[PDB]
């Protein structure tokens, strides 16, 4: 019997800062126990200061991104070159995903950028189109490895202030872009160690009011 | 898993990677797949890890008793025969896929054995999920009349092919050299091409960060006098 | 697998390819499927490698013990021991074996034992997945009382074609000659038999 | 998931947990299981998040169009029925949605339970999701029509806590709402971890647990 | 849903229907009315798969109400029952059939006679003095076979109905949360508020 | 259905400078239903500590079995069993049920009384030994624990620093697992003193 | 939904400093029967692209006809059909990728794995993969089927990352490809000795080599191998 | 069978067990006592597959009674619970396991403490202040979590137990025909004849 | 079924057995599997009798309409019409067809169309269940540019062996000769071809 779905592995990570946002993802592409590519870009600049990554079944991922990029183009045509806000992009993507409710896009999708007040924004989607704005989200193969670490090191969960013994929580101080990138690199380095589908390379897209910047880092190739 | 065996001029060498997995998760990054059946008979194992260790320890135990009974050094054909008859009896359910090698009074030997009990003879062999990547290297670079140095290089290169190209294999390369008229040299972590880079940050917490409810001394000592 | 055994004037010759496969992967390209169970009683093995090895080892043990007590066993006797194992354990075995041997009294003999564990004495026999493609060729080209050189050519040409068409067959063509003169091993490489 | 809603003297209370799971893995600690359809309509969520979000945001479209054509706000009865009719079209196709439509209309407070089978039930009190049995225990033994807004808010809050404690697939935080004739009023997000200990001390409950 | 009973006496038809609705392992409601008035002198109770029951009942109700307005005339219970049967016989060979069993209790104003029709989801219609769907009849029919007369009063019909419910409450494993009872006679439809 | 995830639970162990730590959650459930918040999964036989995750009936059974075997060992050997020796005993005992196994994920932790060397080990349900230098994880949130340990851990931590690291690894892993939590315990083990600490955590 | 009947095995390929190389054997297998020995599985499109196809042969022949029609269609009302508006490797691939993903989305796939090798207008090397699922990826080396398991490891020793491409000559690249084809003949039971090889260079253009054979094979060591363990004769 | 509840208060253990037994679609009995006295101060209630329950209970009873006679001594509730657990852990890997869940309520005369043990058919033992098997806990644990104190009197324990049964009777789809309640304390075992 | 088509100097010859089976019962022992779709374009049929008849009838209709409009179609054109039907309806068909024809320009041509609906132009082709047993024989004995008499003997000997070993093949050997001279039908009975 023909199975229309497949698993291309990979892992993605979105973090929302105070006035910035990052969307990272490894560059390894796989089937079963083989490597297809050590460098196959997974996070894309979709225009209007929005970055996107559809992780899971690569064919459905490429199709969704391609259709969203198209939706941005036609949004400009239809509404006098108006900038598509991150919240509007998120709602649009829900309807793209739910159009295939009974034959879904097999991907976990994340977009990142800035909201209309200039603050950092990350939105997270399931394969059938449920979505929500988040401060922090890991998606894909090693998502379960990374998220707990981010609960601890980004939202300071289970961390209290010394001397008080559980009475006073660690205050939720904001993180700089340099601090976030450190947590991203350590997350993927740790994921690479314990997850066979994670490795080769790490590509990070950083979004600020100035635009979209890229950073690349090597990961272990075994 | 990637394991290989290569014959050379005056002996035989075996090698293996050090990765163990359950699904897509790595359980052990530096696992030992090279086993000692007897001092100069070693085997590499792929498949179910508990099975490769258990079947190897059992036959190794019986080989030791046999050696004592006969006042002779153990032979590779004996270990081979005892392993295959044991595995055949369990009709493939004991998931041990082994490369058996060694030196004995008859000379140097190299065999493979599958879980259902079939054995094979060869100058170069490979087993495991990365056996295709390793065999590609072996088929490209192997030749008759290899030296000890050339064979170690070929064997480790074959393992590396598995490490880099097979997701079921990774981390380090273990080697064991069995030369005629010499002690077998077990080279644990012969290559270390996958050391983790320094982390960007230290995650050492301030003392008192974790909330505690109760403390108590655990009595590990025995009942005391007086 | 492509195996065959052929009787001729001076005795019998066994022939085999050298390919062992796990699906489409060639696990061993230089396999020896021609197996000795006694000095001048050999067998060709097809099917499960584990099963046919286990059987041949048990048979070799039986014939070694037979020899210690009653002297050299006949080829028919060896075929009977194979049969007993293959028939009684038919539910759990996958073994297609050809038994070939040389006596001085009976000369060259060939017995084929297919899956069910039945025995068939024949002038020549073919077996394995690749044998299907040479039923026509072998039936047309086989003659009784051929010479050693003619029999070698017959097996070489036959297995060449079986290898050509069968994906499960390949590598070198191994042969074992059984006569009064002794036991001779032959080998023929791809560059030789592919151009036939 | 645990959701509840109940009618009382001064309107209707709506309370929900915040957990979302994928097998044993807790995929989200803080999901919003209540949708603000309009200033006088709320909808709870249990089942598949996508189905709940899509079909209840589509319900809000239809309720808005009702207001424009008729110049009048839609009733809770009519709104709940529009939604139940949507489910009936995809009857058998595999949707998974359990929700309560809460509001205040001309007849006073209204509460309807709707699920993917097309079921539509009017009632005073409902609870849905994996942890609904635990919430019903607290609700049934403490519910009165004579409840104050303060006590009613606490009851719904305490009922979700009960479920969050025992049900493995319920937890995270509690979202409270109070629906009046002047519209719904959000009464905050309440972490269960902090709420549990607070309730344990002040109420004396959960003696079995050590704190 | 679970339980629906019907009995035709001298001058009326009495329908009794359970109040319970269950989702998963939890009883969501214990006051559910499993019935719809099709016309002033015709009542239909129903039981079957979740959702389908109410959907089908309301669809039938709308059709009969449409007929009533168009002709300014009430269809006889027999005519309504035949219309309902045809819709179910139509439905059973559809892509997704409506899994609904019904009882139709009506008073024929022309003949001055009460009438009870039992129709299952296949479109199997029978006119009966008393009827039930599902397992209900297994417990109750022996009592009805014994005690039923055609000249019974409405009060005697209710007493025999109480005995049936008591037997159900004793020997059924499921708690159906009592029954709502309704009477259909020459004056129309009314509910017995204490049962 | 899956025996290894009916009851839920986790165990984690870590090495430090002249010390080891082993920790577990306190939950026992029947799938979605939480049954007990006092089901400790760490036991000790002399100075050797054993944590067991998986099917609760087998956890209890194996504890009783290893108590049985270690008590006999001591009577015959006239000394307490060491971590290295106990690790082999666990492996041997699990493999004897190769085709009808205990559905468990054992974890050994302790310090050799003669050499003073810290020791930890993990096993699969059938006896394979994972003798790690850094840490061992087990249970329904093992993926979560691997991620926490692999990022938070660093070698040669002092006992009071190691406590914070292992506690935060357990707590945050458990808070991303529906079948783990409901309390937690941490053992800090030194050559001749052992401290046991119950942690405060969210009870959902 | 169908099953593949007549099938072609591995297609292998790699980038080098001035272009790309692609190769595939000439066999059309019918299960374990090596049925057809003269099947060309490399199909050139113009003078700048070669499409290598594995899997179902009937579907391959269908794809071959689509490409032939694509060339015909591109020339219509196109004065620059043999110049600026000629078909590019990227155009040909994206077309095939669109078709493959559409067919899988109708649950009626073309049961193939395809590699499009070529050189673009600006001289850039093009090498991308697509299969029956519509899955696409690019890498310095690409291979289908058994080639992915055996050829890629060998070819990645020559070009391990992007920076190794300019350092790799056409002689070294072809040598590696030819060696890989020999290894596949040793180890793939559905392979043949006869194969085709194509080189697309930005300077010397398209060079299509037919009737190549695997040579320099090692078999002599087989004579020393006897029995399966204890047998000496 | 269906429902078994247990609660340990200050000075006693209270077990409540349903009275219903169902064969096919018919309730055969509404006064069944799902319990066995193992020793004068130890009571075991049980629920599971038909037949296995009583068989297992009586087998345990015989073993404890045999021990009592042999040693002229009553085993502690803890000791009995461990023996029972081992028998179930032994049973789960047998050819045909005994599909039985139990609660063991006992008063330890040595420690002067009531003790409640919950053991499922796998041999999963836990000591609890209150417990249940099957779906019973889904309805009742929220009430127990709220109202339970360890210093409760026997009378307060019975009142909290009544509230649990009332909640079950409201939200469970199955009619379990009420419960038989028994109290285990220092004076032994007695049945509450009005509940 | 044992079918084959062989090109030679003067054109092409088609060959077939005459057995149709329902399991082990021979439903027709005198079947004509050599089918005419145009004057000098014929086909050999294997697989489902219903499917291959339906296909051949549709093809004959297509080529009759082609001829009325564009004149005599080529053998390649006929093979393409067969292919289109076999490929597009592959999910619902079980048909193994060999197409053979004679042009004056192109002379004798043979196209084989296996199950998937792929097309293969060959000097000669064999198909059907019985073809497996003569891959070796046919490969060894086929030569290009044979005479009519040599080609008849080649087909007769080949199908004789296929019939001998294949239970699904048997009866008479039918042949159709396609040359410039015209169309000649040949038949060979069991007593003739069994003694070969
Ligand atoms: B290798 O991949 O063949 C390797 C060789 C082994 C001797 C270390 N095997 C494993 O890593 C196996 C893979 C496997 C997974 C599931 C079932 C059977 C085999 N892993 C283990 O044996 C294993 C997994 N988790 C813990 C311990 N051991
Ligand atoms: B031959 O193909 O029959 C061959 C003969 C064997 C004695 C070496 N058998 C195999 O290669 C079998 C598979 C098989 C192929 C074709 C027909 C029947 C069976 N292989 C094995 O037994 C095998 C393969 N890999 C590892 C171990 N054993
Ligand atoms: B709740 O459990 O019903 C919850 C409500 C939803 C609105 C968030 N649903 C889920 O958690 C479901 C799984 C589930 C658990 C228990 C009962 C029923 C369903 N998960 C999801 O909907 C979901 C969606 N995307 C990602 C992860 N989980
Ligand atoms: B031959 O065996 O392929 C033959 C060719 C056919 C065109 C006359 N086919 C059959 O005899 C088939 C069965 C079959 C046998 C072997 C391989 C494939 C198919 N038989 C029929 O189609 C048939 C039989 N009885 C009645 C009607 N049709
Ligand atoms: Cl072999
Ligand atoms: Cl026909
Ligand atoms: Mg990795
Ligand atoms: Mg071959
Ligand atoms: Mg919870
Ligand atoms: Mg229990
Ligand atoms: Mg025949």
């Amino acid at each position: 019997q023909f199975n229309p779905y497949g698993d291309n592995g990979g892992t993605i990570l979105g973090i929302a800062g105070e006035d910035f946002a990052v969307l990272a993802g490894d560059t390894r592409n796989i089937t079963d126990y083989s490597i297809n590519s050590r460098y196959e870009p997974k996070v894309f600049d979709c225009g209007d200061n929005i970055v996107m990554s559809a992780n899971g079944f690569a064919a459905d991922g490429d199709a969704l991104v391609k259709r969203f990029k198209n939706s941005v183009k036609w949004y400009h045509f239809d509404h006098n070159d108006k900038k598509l806000s991150i919240n509007s992009a998120a709602r649009n993507i829900q309807h793209l995903l739910y159009s295939r409710r009974f034959f879904p896009y097999y991907v976990y999708n994340i977009i990142a950028g800035l909201d209309e007040d200039g603050k950092g924004a990350v939105y997270s989607f399931d394969p059938v189109g449920s979505y929500q704005r988040e401060q922090c989200r890991a998606g894909g193969a090693a998502a379960s490895l990374i998220m707990p670490f981010l609960d601890n090191q980004v939202n300071f969960k289970n961390q209290y202030e010394p001397g008080t013994n559980g009475k006073v929580k660690k205050p939720l101080k904001y993180l700089s872009v340099e601090e976030v990138i450190k947590l991203v690199r350590d997350s993927f380095t740790s994921a690479t160690e314990r997850h066979i589908q994670v490795g080769d390379g790490l590509e990070i897209l950083i979004v600020t009011k100035d635009g979209v910047r890229k950073e690349f880092y090597e990961l272990k190739r075994d | 898993t990637t394991i290989v065996g290569v014959k050379f001029n005056n002996g035989v060498v075996i090698a293996a990677d050090t990765r163990s997995t359950q699904g897509p998760i790595v359980a052990d990054k530096n696992c030992a797949k090279l086993h000692r059946i007897s001092p100069k008979i070693w085997c590499a194992g792929a498949g179910t890890a508990a099975d490769t260790e258990a079947v190897t320890q059992l036959i190794g135990s019986n080989i030791e008793l046999h050696s004592l009974y006969t006042s002779r050094e153990p032979r590779v054909v004996s270990a081979l025969q005892m392993l295959k008859q044991h595995l055949f009896k369990y009709q493939g359910h004991i998931g041990a896929y082994l490369i058996v090698a060694g030196v004995d009074p008859t000379g140097s030997h190299l065999f493979s054995i599958h879980a259902h009990g079939s054995t094979d003879v060869g100058y170069y062999l490979s087993l495991g999920s990365g056996s295709l990547a390793a065999m590609a290297v072996l088929e490209s670079h192997w030749k008759q009349d290899l030296t000890k140095e050339e064979a170690i290089k070929l064997a480790s290169d074959a393992i590396q092919a598995g490490i880099w190209n097979d997701l079921g294999s990774g981390s380090n390369v273990d080697v064991c050299v069995m030369e005629i008229g010499k002690d077998a040299e077990y080279l644990r972590n012969y290559l270390t091409p996958n050391v983790r880079e320094e982390k960007q940050k230290s995650y050492k917490f301030p003392r008192g960060t974790t909330a505690v409810l109760k403390e108590s001394i655990v009595n590990i000592c025995d009942i005391q006098e007086e | 697998t492509s195996i065959m055994a052929v009787t001729f004037k001076d005795g019998v010759i066994l022939g085999a390819d050298s390919r062992t496969t796990t699906g489409a992967y060639i696990a061993n390209r230089v396999t020896d499927k021609l197996t000795r169970v006694h000095d001048k009683i050999w067998c060709c093995r097809s099917g499960s490698a584990a099963d046919t090895q286990a059987i041949a080892d048990i048979v070799q043990y039986h014939l070694e013990l037979y020899t210690s007590q009653y002297g050299t066993p006949s080829t028919e006797t060896a075929a009977s021991v194979f049969k007993e194992l293959c028939y009684e354990n038919k539910d759990n075995l996958t073994a297609g074996i050809i038994v070939a041997g040389y006596d001085d009294k009976n000369k060259g003999e060939v017995y084929t034992i297919p899956l069910g564990g039945s025995v068939h004495k024949l002038p020549y026999a073919i077996a394995g997945s690749g044998s299907t493609f040479i039923y026509g060729y072998c039936d047309k080209n086989f003659r009784e009382n051929m010479s050693k050189e003619e029999t070698v050519d017959f097996i070489k040409h036959s297995l060449s074609q079986a290898i050509k068409w069968d994906g499960s067959s390949g590598g070198v063509i191994r042969m074992v000659v059984l006569t009064a003169a002794g036991v001779e091993r032959l080998i023929f490489y791809p560059d030789e038999y592919e151009q036939l | 998931t645990t959701t509840l809603a109940f009618k009382f003297q001064h309107g209707v209370i709506a309370a929900v947990d915040s957990r979302a799971s994928a097998g044993s893995y807790i995929s989200a600690l803080r999901v919003n299981k209540v949708i603000e359809i309009n200033p006088y309509l709320l909808g709870t969520m249990s089942g598949c998040a996508a189905d709940c979000q899509y079909w209840e945001r589509l319900l809000a479209k239809e309720c808005r169009l009702y207001y424009l054509r008729n110049g009048e706000r839609i009733s809770v009865s009519a709104a709940s029925k529009l939604l139940s009719n949507m489910m009936c079209q995809y009857r058998g196709m595999g949707l998974s949605m359990g929700s309560m439509i809460c509001g205040w209309d001309k007849k006073g407070p209204g509460l309807y339970y709707v699920d993917e089978h097309g079921t539509r039930l009017s009632g005073n009190m409902f609870s849905t999701g994996s942890g609904n049995t635990y919430a019903y225990g607290v609700l049934d033994s403490n519910y009165k029509w004579d409840l104050s807004v303060e006590d009613a808010l606490y009851l719904g809050k305490r009922s979700i806590l009960a479920a969050a404690h025992r049900d493995a697939y319920s937890g995270g935080s509690v979202n409270l709402y109070h629906v009046t004739e002047d519209g719904w009023i959000y009464h905050g997000n309440h972490d269960v971890g902090e709420l549990f200990w607070k309730v344990k001390e002040e109420e004396g409950s959960f003696n079995n647990v050590i704190g | 849903m679970d339980i629906i009973l019907g009995i035709r006496v001298q001058d009326s038809v009495i329908l009794a229907s359970s109040k319970a609705v269950t989702r998963g392992i939890s009883v969501l409601k214990d006051s559910d009315d499993k019935t719809r008035q099709l016309s002033p002198h015709t009542l239909m109770s129903f039981a079957g798969e979740a959702g389908d029951t109410v959907q089908f009942a309301e669809y039938i109700q709308a059709n009969i109400q449409l007929y009533s307005i168009r002709e300014d005339y009430e269809l006889s219970p027999q005519a309504v029952s035949s219309f309902v049967r045809q819709e179910l016989a139509k439905s059973i060979r559809s892509r997704r059939p409506y899994q609904v069993n019904v009882l139709i209790g009506g008073y024929d104003k022309k003949k001055n006679k009460p009438e009870l029709y039992q129709i299952d989801y296949l479109g199997t219609k029978v006119e009966l003095p008393y009827g039930a769907h599902g397992y209900s009849g297994f417990y109750t029919f022996s009592l009805l076979d014994h005690h039923y007369r055609p000249d019974m009063t409405t009060e005697e019909g209710l007493d025999l109905l109480k005995l049936c419910v008591q037997e159900l409450e004793k020997r059924m494993p499921m708690d159906f949360k009592g029954v709502i009872v309704k009477i259909v006679d020459k004056d129309g439809i009314r509910q017995v508020d204490d049962f | 259905s899956d025996p290894s995830s009916i009851n839920g639970g986790i165990v984690v162990a870590m090495t430090g400078k002249d010390c080891v730590a082993i920790a577990c959650d306190l939950r026992l459930g029947s799938q979605s239903l939480g049954v007990s918040n006092k089901f400790e999964k760490i036991f000790h036989y002399g100075h050797v500590f054993l944590g067991i995750t998986g099917l609760a009936t087998d956890v209890t059974t194996l504890n009783e079995m290893f108590r049985y075997k270690t008590n006999l060992y001591k009577l015959k050997e006239e000394r307490a069993i060491e971590p290295e020796t106990f690790t082999q005993l666990v492996s041997s005992s699990l493999y004897e049920r190769r085709f009808g196994p205990y559905f468990v994920g054992p974890v050994v932790a302790g310090i050799n009384s003669k050499s003073g060397k810290p020791f930890i080990a993990g096993f699969d349900l059938i006896g394979c030994i994972d003798e790690a230098k850094d840490f061992i994880v087990s249970g329904t949130a093992s993926d979560q624990l691997f991620g926490m340990c692999e990022s938070l851990y660093e070698p040669n931590l002092e006992p009071e620093d190691l406590f914070e690291t292992i506690s935060q690894a357990l707590l945050n892993a458990a808070d991303r697992d529906a079948l783990s939590g409901w309390g937690a315990v941490v053992y800090i083990i030194k050559k001749d003193e052992v401290v046991k600490r119950y942690l405060k955590m969210r009870q959902d | 939904t169908q099953q593949p009947i007549v099938t072609g095995t591995s297609v292998i390929s790699m980038k080098y400093d001035n272009g790309v190389i692609i190769a595939a054997d000439n066999l059309g297998s019918y299960g374990s029967l090596l049925r057809f020995n003269g099947v060309e599985r490399l199909i050139p499109v113009g003078d700048n692209t070669v499409v290598g196809i594995s899997g179902d042969i009937s579907d391959m022949q269908h794809i071959e006809r689509l490409l032939k029609d694509l060339v015909t269609e591109n020339a219509y009302d196109n004065p620059l059909a043999d110049a600026e508006e000629a078909l590019e490797p990227s155009y040909i691939f994206e077309y095939l990728a669109t078709v493959m993903y559409q067919r899988r989305s109708k649950m009626n796939p073309l049961w193939n794995a395809i590699i499009v090798a070529g050189v673009q207008s600006n001289g850039d090397q093009f090498l991308r993969y697509v299969n029956l699922l519509g899955v696409t990826y690019s890498s310095p080396t690409l291979a289908t089927g058994f080639g992915a398991h055996m050829a890629n490891p060998l070819l990645r020793k020559v070009v391990d990352r992007e920076s190794d491409i300019p350092k790799t000559t056409v002689q070294v690249a072809e040598e590696a490809i030819v060696n890989a084809m020999r290894v596949l003949y040793y180890r793939d039971a559905r392979s043949s000795r006869n194969f085709s090889l194509a080189i697309i260079d930005k300077n010397t253009g398209l060079t299509f080599k037919k009737n190549l054979q695997v040579e320099n094979m090692k078999w002599d060591f087989a004579k020393d191998i006897k029995g399966y363990g204890t047998q000496k004769i």
